[PDB]
């Protein structure tokens, strides 16, 4: 699976969460920024690696980073449809 | 109707049409997007009425452009051409309405065409077209040019007017029954009848006099007079080597009558199976659906034109004007391919913007069987060539697929003309000769089928998997022209219908290049050439009939067609006639190679290089506020594709034209 | 707007209720908003009218100068003049015999 | 009554409601003893085009009235010219072919007729109405009474229709017989 | 060796074209004159005096 | 009283654009060109045509009568004078001068349309033999327009008849049949 990390530069605009195609991310309460919320990545097992969160991130450099891990590819991260590894 | 709203204020805005370009010129990507979306009237600011306005007015403006081009052709024929010398003696003098300057030694390009004329030999068949039309005087050509210019002005005025005449209530463009009926009865039926009238009343007497040898002004200013009972096409004009123009006029009269009859039976509702097409009628009332259908129709008609203009001779002396017939075939084949890939593109756009038909719901079997047929066709057809190569190299010709060895006879390729035995000749040239099909023709035709099927596979996959797929389920949300969906799910590069076209264009170009090479080599080896003396002639062909012996191997194609026949273009530098063709050969090679840059590289390298370069500009205080950017991914693909196709087409163009020009002169 | 000065421009609600003639003796004209940026308003006639409806566009020298000031026209004119100059130099002094 | 074109043009244009009369009450539908409303195919049901139909009918009638007399007179008399003489052109039906093309004799007629029609198109289209259909202001000799004007319009229409049929009859008979006036 | 298709017609075609040439020569009454590509010819039916012979 | 009818075509209403302009006494515009194009542009073009055609008519008449400027290159007929002088080099220089004068005319037209100057359509500021009274000025403008129109028609007739009959300007001793 890929690694989706969030950094404190986050401003809690929720655009990453809204752009998530498989609902990997969710906003959580925080005090670091004025919006009082920061995106989290609890369901990183479903991350496919499309980097749409990264596309939608406003900050100067991304407060959300998706690191691709081709060696640890799973069926959920590969979006397998015709074949099942479960 | 209100023309007070057309002002030049918007001319300097440069992006008013697209709302996404409101933040003008923050980067060079803005310039590129402006150009890319200039003519995408659907996504531009306004309404559906405005979209229709723009579509119709742009069609009229392009009509005016084409009329201007035709008028320029007529003017060049009238004033900058040797049409007089060609008309009196077509064989000796090559057509040339093209003259070059003497700027930098550039006068070398002009070549001997007549005693008093030096220029560039044209290959469009315009001289033969004029002769068929009966144009034999500079005054006639001048008035044709004047008519073309007047038509250009009229079309320009019509576009400008219709930009405001049509309002939001305008709906005449949605009256498909009226549109089709008018086009079928008037534009086609009445048009064909009127052109038959023109032929009968003007071209037939003039052409008959020209065939006889009469050049008298009074005569220039009794149908079926010379045509025997022989079936049309079974007997060519002995003095011209083309179908009788009276037969052509009768053809046009019959075609116009048939079109009028079809229109009238449709008017009376005689056609009954409306329900079988009602689904398409409801689904495909869209700009892009109609554009795709029309593009495919015109592509197929262009291919049929390419075949018939050569196989069936109708223009005077075009049969013996070998460069003309070859160039016509190649040009129309290329247009067929381009318009077919265009039809695929706009089918994909229609699927994206509108609801698709129900054949998309079993798309997996369709594309799966197409994939299988493509694989099997390619394997068998090309592996026969590879088998021939390997076995011949090993030294076992008896094991290869050829007429002498194992032979693949095209049993289904059967005659239908029923022509008499022999060939038709005209002044030391073979105007018409039957093409004899064998193993080489079998193999090359199956190669053609393979390439056509692979191009169709790419286009159909792009069309059917445009809305969604197993990989990505929101391709409809992504749109039509996007680079990818991301590096995820393994990587979603070129999943868009735009990229499917970007690949189908490569495959169409490959198919058309093979078709051009097949036609060129087969015609040179087995059809064209001269003859040496009931009389029996030994026919000396330009390529010496080597297609049937050498075309069975890829090495034979490489040696006897490319290397052997590139002698003219490769050795064209000193020759005044074709030095330009040699230089264009070289430059097209350069451009094709230069395209690989964009086809292989990626955006990020160039963006980083641009930033490193911009460091120095900033250091020296050269700050461009339209920040330089690397070309987008889709733009890089488009640029690479354009340069690739242009370079390949230029190499083929120069090679074939140089060969033909040198051989015929 | 000077073009429609003196014209009776009735809204669609007043159609047929107002029948006063224009300065040119024409009947009143119904004005409708189309919500089109290119043609914000369209006028229909209540009857036969004898009025001026210019088909020529309204072009200003300032607009033309701005269009030519657009970087494209500026640089295209610069490049065309440069190319013409080089071509004319080649014409007048061929082969660089002086060098 | 007939009002001056300036006043009549005040209410002009394509009407949308329909006066409930046969052909909007236009003249020319009147039998010898009673009323003859001839419209088997119901063309007059297009009340908006009715003024156009009357304008076209009057144009055809006037043109054919001229044409019939122009087919009759030439055989009896000709323009004093060598190319109009009976020897150069035997019958009027030959005039079209004799004077077509480079000679320009008929080209001039076509040119002037085209100029006149280009100038009259504005009335034909814009200023056409039930009352000004076929009215170019040439009202000299027009009676100053309602009944007189109606009768004169009826006479014009009847003679125009009679000549409209008579020109077809005469031209066809002349082409069939190649004979002088009596068969045309 | 390839025979020439429709050999028999060539003599016939030559005869037809020669016959048509003679017919038009007789019809005109004078020798055929080569047309001029850039020349101007008056119409035979023009009402004005000829400037250049209409033939 | 209804519409104001054109005196030229009594069965058509006068175009409102051609009211108050010299030459409105006739009020001739049946095709309605003044309803589609600016009357300022129309009158500017009409006056330019009239003046150019007057000069052309007088020049053609003079050359046909004779009166050729001293020199060998000018010993040609009026019909072929255009090509002869184009080859000679007179016509290119004349066209350069025309381009200069027409650049100034174009500036005048542009400024008039934009309203920078209160310039009448054909006015260039020349006041020679011009009556002081307004009625006289109107009459003189009408005289200019009518002479120019007559000159347009006269030049059309002169050039066409000259090319047809190959005769001199009067054409009286010409044969037509
Ligand atoms: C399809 C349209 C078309 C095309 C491709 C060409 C192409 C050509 N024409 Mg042109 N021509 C056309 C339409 C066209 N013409 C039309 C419609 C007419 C009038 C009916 C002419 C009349 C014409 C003449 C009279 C001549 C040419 C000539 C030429 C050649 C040189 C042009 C030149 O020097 O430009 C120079 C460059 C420019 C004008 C710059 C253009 C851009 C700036 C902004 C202006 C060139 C092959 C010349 C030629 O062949 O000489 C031997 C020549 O003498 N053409
Ligand atoms: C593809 C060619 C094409 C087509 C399909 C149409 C279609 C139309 N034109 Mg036409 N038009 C064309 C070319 C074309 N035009 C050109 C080249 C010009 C320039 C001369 C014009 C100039 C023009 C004008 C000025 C007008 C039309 C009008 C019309 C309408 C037809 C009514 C009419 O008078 O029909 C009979 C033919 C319709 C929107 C009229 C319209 O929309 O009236 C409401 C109208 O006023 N057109
Ligand atoms: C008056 C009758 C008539 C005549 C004289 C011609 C003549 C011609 N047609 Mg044909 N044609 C006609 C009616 C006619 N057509 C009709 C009614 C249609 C249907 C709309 C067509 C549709 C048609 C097409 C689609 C094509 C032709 C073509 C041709 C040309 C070559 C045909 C040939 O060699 O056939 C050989 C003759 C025979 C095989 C004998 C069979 C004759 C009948 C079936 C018995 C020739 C000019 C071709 C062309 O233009 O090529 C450049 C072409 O592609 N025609
Ligand atoms: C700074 C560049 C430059 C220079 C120094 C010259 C100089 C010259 N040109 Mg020009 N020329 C130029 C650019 C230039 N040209 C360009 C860009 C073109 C392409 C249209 C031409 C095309 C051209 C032609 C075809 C001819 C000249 C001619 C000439 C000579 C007379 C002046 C003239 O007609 O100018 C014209 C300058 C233009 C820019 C053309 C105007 C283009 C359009 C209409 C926009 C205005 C002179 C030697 C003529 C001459 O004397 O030949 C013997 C001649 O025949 N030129
Ligand atoms: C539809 C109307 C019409 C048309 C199309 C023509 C057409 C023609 N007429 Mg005319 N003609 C007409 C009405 C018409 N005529 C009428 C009403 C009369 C009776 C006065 C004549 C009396 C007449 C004579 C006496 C002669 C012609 C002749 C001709 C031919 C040469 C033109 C000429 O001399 O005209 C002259 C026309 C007039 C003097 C009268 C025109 C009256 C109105 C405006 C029409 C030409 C084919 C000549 C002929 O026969 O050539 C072979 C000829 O000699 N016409
Ligand atoms: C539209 C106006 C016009 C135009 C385009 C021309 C054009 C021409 N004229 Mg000119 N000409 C004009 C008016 C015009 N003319 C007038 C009004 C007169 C009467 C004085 C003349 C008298 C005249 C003579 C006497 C001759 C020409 C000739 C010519 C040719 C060479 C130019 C020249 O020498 O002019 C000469 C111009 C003048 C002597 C004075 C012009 C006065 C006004 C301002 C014009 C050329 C075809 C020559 C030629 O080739 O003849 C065959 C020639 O010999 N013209
Ligand atoms: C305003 C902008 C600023 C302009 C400044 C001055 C410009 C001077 C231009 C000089 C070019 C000089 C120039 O172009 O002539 C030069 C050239 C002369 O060629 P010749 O055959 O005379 O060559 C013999 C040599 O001696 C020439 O040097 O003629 C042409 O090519 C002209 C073709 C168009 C001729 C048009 C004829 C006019 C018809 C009447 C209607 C015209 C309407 C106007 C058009 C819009
Ligand atoms: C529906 C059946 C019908 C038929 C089949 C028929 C056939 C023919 C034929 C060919 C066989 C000719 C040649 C002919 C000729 C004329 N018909 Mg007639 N006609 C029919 C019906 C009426 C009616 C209802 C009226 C009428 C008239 C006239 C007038 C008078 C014109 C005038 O002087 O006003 C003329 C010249 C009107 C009238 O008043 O006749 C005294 C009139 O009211 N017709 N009619
Ligand atoms: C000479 C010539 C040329 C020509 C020509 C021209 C100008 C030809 C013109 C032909 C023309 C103008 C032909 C009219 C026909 C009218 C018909 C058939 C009317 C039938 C009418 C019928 C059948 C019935 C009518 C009525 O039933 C109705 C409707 C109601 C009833 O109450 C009354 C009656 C019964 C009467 C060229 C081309 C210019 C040059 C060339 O060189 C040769
Ligand atoms: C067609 C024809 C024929 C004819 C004819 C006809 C009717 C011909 C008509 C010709 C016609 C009508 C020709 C007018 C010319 C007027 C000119 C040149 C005026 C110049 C005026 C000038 C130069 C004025 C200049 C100034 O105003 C300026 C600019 C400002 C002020 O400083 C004042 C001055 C004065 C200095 C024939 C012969 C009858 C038969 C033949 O078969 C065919
Ligand atoms: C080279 C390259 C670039 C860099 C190329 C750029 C930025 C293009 C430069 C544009 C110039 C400024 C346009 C002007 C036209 C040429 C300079 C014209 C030269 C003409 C000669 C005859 C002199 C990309 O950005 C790119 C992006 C994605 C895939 C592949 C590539 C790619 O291959
Ligand atoms: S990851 Fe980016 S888009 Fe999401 S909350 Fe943080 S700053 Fe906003
Ligand atoms: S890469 Fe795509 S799937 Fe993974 S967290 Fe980001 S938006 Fe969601």
């Amino acid at each position: 699976s890929h690694a989706v990390k969030i950094y404190d530069t986050c401003i809690g605009c929720t655009l990453c969460v809204r752009a998530c195609p498989t609902d990997v991310l969710e906003m959580v309460p925080a005090t670091v920024n004025a919006a009082k919320q920061v995106a989290s990545s609890p369901r990183v097992e479903d991350c496919v690696g499309c980097k749409r969160c990264e596309t939608a991130c406003p900050t100067d450099f991304l407060s959300i980073r998706v690191y691709l891990q081709e060696n640890e590819e799973t069926q959920y991260s590969l979006g397998l449809d015709l074949a099942d590894w479960s | 109707a209100i023309f007070r709203y057309v002002n030049a204020t918007l001319w300097s805005k440069a992006g008013h049409f697209n709302k996404a370009l409101s933040k003008g010129a923050k980067t060079t990507t803005w310039i590129w997007n402006l150009h890319a979306s200039a003519h995408d009237f659907d996504i531009q600011q306004g309404s559906a009425g405005l979209i229709a306005r723009k579509v119709f007015s742009s069609g009229l403006a392009h009509l005016s452009l084409v009329f201007f081009w035709l008028g320029g052709m007529h003017f060049h024929g009238a004033y900058l051409s040797n049409y007089s010398a060609w008309l009196k003696d077509p064989k000796s003098v090559a057509p040339s309405s093209h003259i070059a300057y003497s700027l930098v030694g550039q006068d070398i390009l002009n070549s001997y065409t007549s005693q008093y004329f030096s220029g560039i030999t044209i290959t469009s068949g315009f001289f033969q077209l004029y002769r068929s039309e009966g144009i034999v005087t500079q005054s006639q050509l001048k008035y044709a040019c004047a008519a073309s210019l007047i038509a250009t002005l009229i079309c320009l005025s019509g576009s400008y007017l219709h930009m405001q005449l049509m309002s939001k209530f305008t709906s005449f463009y949605k009256k498909f029954q009226s549109l089709s009926q008018s086009h079928l009865i008037i534009m086609f039926g009445f048009g064909s009848v009127s052109f038959s009238a023109h032929q009968i009343h003007e071209a037939l007497p003039i052409n008959s006099l020209l065939d006889s040898g009469i050049w008298d002004p009074q005569l220039f200013s009794a149908i079926l007079l010379g045509t025997p009972s022989a079936i049309t096409g079974k007997l060519l004009n002995p003095s011209t080597g083309s179908i009788f123009l009276s037969q052509v006029a009768a053809h046009h009269l019959a075609v116009g009558i048939v079109f009028i009859t079809l229109g009238l039976i449709k008017w009376c509702n005689l056609f009954f199976s409306r329900n079988a097409i009602l689904s398409l009628r409801l689904a495909y009332m869209d700009y892009h659906a109609q554009l795709s259908i029309n593009l495919a129709v015109w592509a197929s008609l262009s291919m049929v034109a390419a075949h018939h203009l050569t196989e069936i001779p109708v223009y005077p002396y075009e049969s013996t004007d070998y460069p003309t017939v070859l160039c016509l075939f190649v040009h129309h084949a290329c247009l067929s391919g381009f318009f077919t890939v265009a039809s695929g593109a706009h089918a994909s756009i229609f699927v994206i913007r509108q609801l698709p038909t129900s054949e998309i719901r079993h798309r997996d079997p369709i594309i799966g069987h197409l994939i299988w047929v493509c694989i099997a066709l390619g394997l068998h057809s090309f592996g026969l060539y590879c088998h021939n190569d390997t076995l011949e190299a090993l030294g076992r010709p008896e094991d290869t697929f050829c007429d002498n060895s194992i032979q693949l006879k095209p049993i289904f390729a059967k005659q239908f003309l029923g022509l008499q035995p022999g060939i038709e000749v005209l002044d030391g040239k073979i105007v018409r000769m039957t093409q004899e099909l064998g193993t080489a023709d079998f193999m090359v035709h199956h190669i053609h089928a393979f390439t056509i099927h692979v191009t169709l596979l790419i286009l159909l996959k792009g069309v059917l998997y445009a809305r969604n797929s197993r990989l990505v389920s929101d391709k409809l949300e992504l749109g039509f022209a996007y680079p990818c969906d991301g590096p995820g799910r393994g990587g979603t590069c070129q999943i868009s219908p735009w990229d499917h076209l970007f690949l189908a264009v490569f495959w169409m170009y490959n198919c058309l290049s093979v078709v051009i090479f097949h036609y060129f080599w087969k015609m040179q080896s087995d059809v064209w050439g001269s003859y040496v003396h009931h009389s029996s002639l030994t026919c000396s062909h330009y390529s010496q009939g080597d297609f049937s012996v050498n075309s069975i191997t890829i090495n034979g194609w490489l040696r006897n067609l490319l290397w052997s026949e590139a002698s003219q273009v490769i050795q064209s530098y000193a020759l005044p006639s074709i030095c330009s063709y040699g230089f264009i050969f070289l430059a097209a090679h350069f451009v094709w190679a230069f395209s690989l840059m964009f086809l292989f590289s990626g955006r990020a390298y160039w963006q980083e290089l641009i930033e490193s370069i911009l460091w120095s500009h900033h250091k020296l205080k050269i700050v461009p506020h339209i920040q330089p950017r690397a070309l987008s991914i889709s733009q890089g693909r488009a640029v690479g594709l354009t340069h690739y196709v242009l370079g390949g087409i230029g190499c083929t163009w120069a090679f074939i034209i140089s060969r033909m020009l040198v051989l015929t002169t | 707007d000077e073009r429609d000065e003196g014209l009776v421009l009735i809204t669609p609600e007043e159609s047929g209720k107002v029948v006063k003639r224009d300065v040119n003796n024409n009947p009143p004209r119904i004005v409708m908003k189309t919500n089109d940026w290119d043609q914000p308003e369209i006028q229909l006639s209540t009857g036969a009218s004898n009025q001026i409806n210019y088909i020529t566009p309204v072009v200003a020298s300032d607009d033309i100068k701005a269009w030519l000031s657009l970087n494209v026209n500026f640089f295209s004119i610069l490049a065309l003049l440069t190319v013409g100059g080089i071509i004319e130099i080649q014409r007048f002094f061929p082969d660089t015999l002086y060098w | 009554l007939r009002r001056e074109l300036a006043i009549a043009y005040e209410d002009s244009g394509i009407d949308l409601l329909d006066n409930g009369k046969f052909c909007q009450g236009l003249a020319g539908a009147d039998g010898a003893w009673g009323r003859y409303e001839f419209d088997p195919l119901g063309f007059s049901k297009k009340t908006e085009l009715v003024p156009y139909f009357r304008e076209a009918e009057l144009k055809h009638g006037r043109l054919a009235m001229l044409a019939w007399v122009g087919m009759v007179v030439p055989d009896f008399v000709r323009i004093p010219g060598e190319k109009f003489s009976f020897e150069a052109v035997p019958l009027p039906i030959d005039g079209h072919d004799a004077f077509s093309g480079a000679t320009g004799v008929n080209a001039q007629i076509l040119f002037w007729v085209g100029i006149l029609e280009f100038c009259c198109a504005k009335k034909v289209f814009e200023w056409n109405s039930l009352e000004v259909a076929g009215d170019y202001g040439l009202t000299k000799f027009f009676p100053s009474d309602e009944e007189g004007q109606k009768k004169m319009r009826t006479a014009e229409l009847k003679n125009g229709r009679l000549a409209m049929l008579a020109f077809g009859g005469a031209i066809t008979q002349a082409v069939i017989t190649r004979h002088p006036f009596p068969w045309l | 060796t390839y025979p020439i298709r429709n050999e028999d017609f060539l003599p016939i075609w030559k005869q037809q074209q020669e016959d048509l040439r003679a017919k038009m020569k007789e019809y005109i009454g004078r020798e055929f004159t080569e047309i001029r590509w850039i020349g101007d010819y008056d119409n035979a039916r023009s009402p004005y005096k000829p400037h250049n012979g209409y033939y | 009283g209804g519409y104001k009818m054109s005196p030229a075509v009594p069965f058509l209403p006068m175009s409102p654009a051609l009211e108050g302009i010299p030459g409105e006494e006739e009020g001739f515009d049946p095709m309605g060109f003044s309803l589609a194009i600016d009357i300022r542009w129309l009158r500017e073009a009409e006056l330019k045509h009239g003046r150019v055609a007057m000069l052309a008519t007088v020049g053609w008449i003079a050359t046909d009568l004779g009166l050729r400027v001293p020199g060998e290159p000018f010993q040609v007929s009026t019909v072929e004078a255009h090509d002869a002088m184009v080859k000679f080099g007179s016509m290119p220089q004349m066209l350069v001068w025309m381009g200069y004068a027409e650049l100034f005319g174009f500036l005048a037209i542009v400024n008039m349309f934009e309203g920078k100057t209160d310039r009448k359509p054909g006015d260039f500021g020349l006041r020679g033999f011009y009556p002081q009274d307004a009625k006289g000025q109107y009459d003189m403008q009408v005289k200019e327009l009518r002479n120019g129109r007559l000159a347009m028609l006269a030049y059309g007739g002169i050039v066409t008849t000259a090319v047809l009959t190959q005769e001199k300007w009067p054409f009286f001793d010409a044969v037509v049949n």
